[PDB]
């Protein structure tokens, strides 16, 4: 594990926001796409160097964007780019057969959230999309036919994270209200929502506007039984305390537990795509959830980035001072060698991650009931 | 010794960098200077006219108000070696108000 | 020494060279400062005022680059840097303070909070602002970056130091 | 209704100071503030327009942060 | 009328043709001509920051008003800054860029003074005591530290020390850099004053004699202590004579040694900040010889390349083989110890021998001061008498090759 501050230029200086890897290929050559205020979208070439060092280069630019973006993900597939920015429009993009080497083209034009975009989600299949704005809506696309199926207008605060159920049965989405709320698929309703939790006092679990953070990203875990929620409130006395919240399958009001994490308060959640075996430990309650098969996932706080496993409690990966400003999008590789870190700065960074340093990947990927 | 003598009174635009080999690491551009170099007083009567005239029944803090600052002083040195730039390339030193403006439409506002 | 004194007494930028700069207090002309790379055998610090043929005009420039005569009010020096103004202000009718603020935010908008909580909370952000201004004396301080690698439990040789540190951040799970 | 002229001479030319400029116009300073107002403007309403759309009435920081990137400019330390 | 056109069609060409010789130029005009000039020890390099800061003392000529005393602190961009690409012009296929940010001088502190300073210098272990010479008998102390930074609204001067031995002004002055509060001083008057200002008391402020030599039979020029010897200093004078005393003799009009300077009288000397063998000694006949320590009858080499008297003669404390000097040519001609006795062409020999390396010809009138940079190498400011002060670095390739 040897981290890898980017000094290149990214955006000619602008703050990065959103980053995503490719799925699709599992070839250790990995493309990489960027999102930053120049409206411009970036994509990256990366792989290890003969040193092992996460070395980068340019690939080609998106300039269309008439406005910011703020979130940029793949789809599952990888051969198709959600792109989002600031002019209240999202775009689809295919690569196509003097500073780009390849074109890449739009392919689908999507619209439904008229304000600033912070979130978008993909489907377990890459074919349902899900977009978080400021608007305080939450939006259903079909990317096969590309316009709008669905709104829901519950939110009274910004929305700043959706992620789909991997198993494709729930939406879960938070309010910057302190409100977290998680929707059924064929009800197309508030499957769950909390906002606040008796201990037996009783007080709001998550940060309220006053974070001086711009995103609340989370992910479901690719296994999908455990959902994660950065920016939690913890009270233990008179004082709150930042945190993030695991949910498991099993209820979604109540969390299994929480991480505190002391001083900095955390703004994104996103997991490894790729799973391994149990690490050999004793038989205790340390580990979050008992399964089959461990992942390992990342979270972003405001500075510092903190790597959890399925065995252990305490995070084994721990990184912090590394970008000046607070931190923006935090992504993981298909192999999971590459765990690309991105801040408001103006600079990203990566960790490398040498091959099985994280366990032995799953000989086959167990199958998830849909 | 040395003569001595008696002596006299004495009277393209958008500078974008390229995606590679760029390593700038300016620090200070990242801290706040602590220099506000502005009146406070008259800024804060100032913004709190405007926003009277904006609407009513509302209150500030400090640090929005500060903050409003160093936003109003950045994007005056932005523009001001915007101008700077412009009235070099316009072969003068004098700065004009047409210069405010030329740069001032340079970046698109 | 003093013995023996006394005993014996009796592009690249690289491919461009360095940045260089000139300016005059005359010139109505702004200072310049680029680079030089022309290399002529005429101008030599043996004859400096040698011809310089085939390289650049012997003819003024600095009238035609600025022609002044407008009303520039001399900013160079002497005037304006220590002219300063105090005033007194009112500050009771609409409240551009932390106090002031908080009690504005908290009269305007309710929320499901104790007046206690809400007390101790405005204690914390006024401890917060405080801290921000008496640290806002450190001004620059350089960051060096810190990187603690992969200690896991199984290794019992890791330093002691990134243990403790990494004890310091302990997930604390509730029943 | 009167303060349009509340920028202060000693302000404008220690704008111009920290700039670098060594020589000003006269007239410029009113144009100055002119586009001061409008940026103002600009940036207040569009916090007005978040801290609305936040539900809220006492608008706080984080709207200016929000308009500042609307608009497209980045802040330092304050996030 | 002529003379003062060709002088400005000289500097017009100097002007157009520096891009291509020096490296770093500064020029300022002063409000009034100083006899003075020097460095500071202390530089200053505020952390974040892209320059350095230098600081200077010099003096006014005020034929009418009351004569200024003067800090000077001066911007320097850094070496760090002296790498960095900025843009790109199209026309000159350069990195250059006009800009508008430089380095500027700054008048910091101003200290009445009475009459001009003849000569002001400082503690070489203390920046806060200077010592100048005014045109009256006296010799005034002032201290920065001791004293408001604006002058005072009376006009006359306020003193901390003033030091007695003289019977009018003079020329000559100098610091022991091994002793503490060892002042040699020069005169009209044919003495040479040896002033200690270590014992002065707190609150006093008149200073007696505490050696007076009258060797010579002419006007002292110039004294200076040895930058090695604790004990040992030279005289230059009117007389052509190039004397040594030593302080550890009993008779002080007795000379340690007498040698004759030149055919033409001699104005100052100089020793090598390194070595301690070699002193350098400039002459009214155009001419600086060279003296080696070990034998002053025969003269090392006697350099030949001004028109005229010189005035002032300075060596290097970072090259210790490196030397100028600059008289009424208006001209500061720098000058090598490695390219001596070196075969040169013609082509290279028109201007003079090939002793010499550079040529400054950039003052409207008589240069009056230099000094060399302790800090900063090949950094020289050099003033004229038109109140014109100049901060220059020449080409690097000039003397790095």
């Amino acid at each position: 594990m040897k981290v890898i501050t980017c000094e290149i230029a990214w955006h000619n200086k602008e703050p990065v926001y959103s980053l995503d890897f490719q799925h699709g290929t599992a070839g250790r050559i990995h493309r990489l796409a960027s999102a930053g205020v120049d409206t411009n979208v970036r994509i990256w070439k990366v792989e290890k160097g003969p040193d092992g060092k996460a070395i980068v280069e340019f690939l080609s630019n998106l300039a269309r964007h008439t406005k910011a973006v703020n979130v940029v993900r793949f789809s599952p597939t990888g051969e198709i780019l959600a792109s989002g920015g600031d002019d209240a429009v999202i775009l689809l993009w295919k690569v196509n057969d003097q500073l780009n080497k390849e074109n890449w083209t739009v392919v689908k034009t999507l619209r439904g959230h008229l304000e600033d975009v912070y979130d978008i989600c993909w489907a377990t299949d890459g074919n349902l999309m899900a977009s978080a704005s400021v608007d305080n809506t939450a939006i259903i696309w079909d990317v096969s036919k590309g316009q709008k199926i669905s709104i829901f207008n519950e939110h009274k605060s910004y929305v700043q994270g959706v992620t789909w159920d991997p198993l494709g049965q729930y939406v879960a989405t938070l309010s910057c209200d302190r409100v977290l709320r998680v929707y059924s698929i064929q009800k197309k309703r508030v499957a769950f929502n909390v906002s606040k939790m008796l201990s037996a006092r009783s007080y709001r679990m998550f940060h309220d506007d006053s974070m001086k953070s711009f995103f609340r990203r989370l992910s479901f875990t690719p296994d999908g039984s455990l959902l994660l929620t950065p920016a939690g409130c913890v009270e233990s006395g008179e004082n709150v305390m930042n945190t993030t919240y695991v949910f498991s399958r099993k209820n979604l009001k109540r969390p299994i537990a929480h991480l505190p994490c002391p001083g900095k308060a955390t703004l994104a959640v996103r997991c490894c795509p790729v799973y391994f075996e149990l690490r050999p430990v004793v038989e205790t309650g340390v580990e979050l959830m008992s399964l089959p098969y461990r992942l390992v996932f990342a979270v972003a706080s405001e500075d510092s980035v903190l790597l959890y496993d399925t065995q252990q409690s305490f995070p084994f990966g721990y990184v912090s001072n590394i970008h000046y400003h607070t931190l923006s999008d935090i992504s993981w590789s298909s192999d999971g060698a590459f765990l690309a870190i991105s801040s408001t700065d103006g600079y990203c960074s990566f960790v490398t991650f040498e091959k099985d340093e994280l366990g032995i990947p799953l000989k086959e990927k167990p199958v998830l009931n849909m | 010794a040395r003569t001595k003598q008696t002596a006299r009174k004495s009277t393209k635009k958008p500078h974008r960098y390229r995606p590679g080999t760029v390593a700038l690491r300016e620090i200070r551009r990242y801290q706040k200077s602590t220099e506000l170099l502005i009146r406070k007083l008259p800024f804060q009567r100032l913004v709190r006219e405007i926003a009277q005239d904006f609407k009513t029944d509302l209150r500030f803090q400090s640090s929005a108000v500060m903050a409003l600052q160093e936003a109003c002083e950045a994007y005056l040195v932005g523009l001001f070696e915007d101008t700077n730039l412009c009235a070099i390339h316009a072969k003068r030193v004098t700065i004009m108000p047409k210069d405010i403006q030329l740069a001032r439409r340079i970046r698109g506002e | 020494l003093c013995s023996q004194l006394d005993q014996l007494l009796q592009p690249e930028r690289r491919k461009f060279g360095r940045m260089k700069l000139l300016q005059f207090c005359e010139n109505h002309r702004p200072a310049y400062w680029g680079t030089w790379n022309k290399k002529t055998a005429l101008i030599r610090a043996r004859d400096p005022w040698a011809q310089d043929t085939k390289l650049l005009d012997y003819e003024v420039d600095s009238d035609e680059e600025w022609e002044e005569e407008e009303p520039g009010e001399s900013l160079s020096h002497s005037e304006g840097d220590d002219d300063d103004d105090m005033g007194e202000d009112e500050d009771e009718d609409d409240g551009f303070f932390v106090p002031h603020g908080y009690l504005s935010e908290d009269e305007g908008v309710t929320e499901e909070c104790a007046d206690p909580e809400n007390h101790k909370v405005r204690q914390k952000l006024k401890a917060k602002e405080w801290d921000e201004f008496l640290a806002k004396g450190k001004r620059f301080r350089v960051l060096q970056p810190v990187k603690i690698g992969c200690v896991w439990a199984a290794d019992r040789d890791c330093a002691g130091d990134d243990l403790k540190v990494l004890q310091q951040f302990a997930a604390c799970f509730l029943e | 209704r009167d303060n349009i002229q509340g920028i202060t001479k000693p302000a404008i030319r220690r704008l111009a100071r920290r700039g670098g400029v060594k020589r000003i116009s006269g007239l410029i300073y009113e144009e100055t503030r002119g586009v001061l107002k409008v940026f103002l403007e600009n940036v207040i309403r569009d916090a007005v327009t978040y801290t609305e759309h936040a539900k809220r009435k006492t608008v706080t920081a984080m709207d200016v942060v929000y308009a500042l990137k609307r608009q497209g400019r980045t802040l330092y330390g304050f996030g | 009328a002529v003379e003062e056109r060709v002088i400005n069609e000289e500097y017009k060409i100097w002007k157009k043709n520096t891009p291509f010789l020096y490296d770093l130029v500064m020029t300022h005009a002063l409000e009034w001509p100083s006899l003075t000039a020097q460095w500071l020890p202390d530089v200053t390099r505020p952390e974040g920051k892209d320059f350095s800061i230098h600081r200077l003392v010099l003096g006014t000529h005020t034929s009418d008003e009351q004569n200024h005393l003067v800090i000077a602190s001066v911007q320097l961009p850094n070496d760090d800054a002296q790498f960095d690409a900025s843009h790109y012009d199209s026309e000159k296929g350069e990195f250059g860029g006009f800009g508008s940010v430089s380095g500027k001088i700054e008048i910091e502190i101003k200290i009445n003074h009475e009459g001009e300073v003849n000569r002001a210098r400082y503690m070489p272990q203390n920046p806060c005591i200077i010592a100048t010479k005014t045109p009256s008998s006296d010799v005034l102390v002032f201290d920065y530290t001791k004293h408001p930074s604006k002058p005072d609204p009376s006009g006359e001067c306020n003193p901390d020390l003033r030091l007695r031995g003289h019977q009018k002004e003079g020329y000559g002055l100098s610091w022991n850099p091994n002793l503490s509060g060892h002042l040699l001083s020069a005169s009209d008057d044919h003495t040479i004053c040896l002033w200690d200002i270590s014992a002065v008391p707190k609150e006093g402020k008149v200073v007696d004699a505490k050696t007076i030599f009258t060797g010579h039979t002419a006007v002292v020029e110039d004294v200076s202590w040895h930058l090695l010897h604790e004990s040992l200093f030279g005289s230059v004078a009117d007389d052509q004579k190039l004397m040594i005393w030593d302080t550890r003799s009993n008779n002080t009009s007795k000379p340690s040694h007498s040698v004759d300077a030149h055919t033409a009288e001699v104005n100052c000397l100089s020793f090598n900040p390194y070595s301690e063998f070699i002193l350098a000694t400039g002459s009214a006949d155009k001419t600086v010889a060279l003296w080696d320590l070990r034998n002053l009858k025969l003269k090392l080499h006697s350099f030949e390349s001004h028109k005229d008297e010189i005035f002032q003669v300075q060596w290097s404390p970072h090259n210790e083989t490196i030397l100028a000097s600059s008289g009424t040519d208006r001209r500061l001609n720098v000058w090598d110890l490695s390219k001596i006795g070196e075969e040169q062409s013609p082509e290279d020999a028109e201007d003079g021998p090939p002793e010499l390396l550079f040529i400054h010809g950039g003052h409207t009138a008589k240069i009056s001061d230099f000094s060399w940079n302790p800090n900063e190498p090949w950094v020289i400011c050099s003033v004229s008498e038109d109140n014109i002060m100049q901060v220059w670095q020449m080409a690097e390739n000039i003397y790095n090759d």
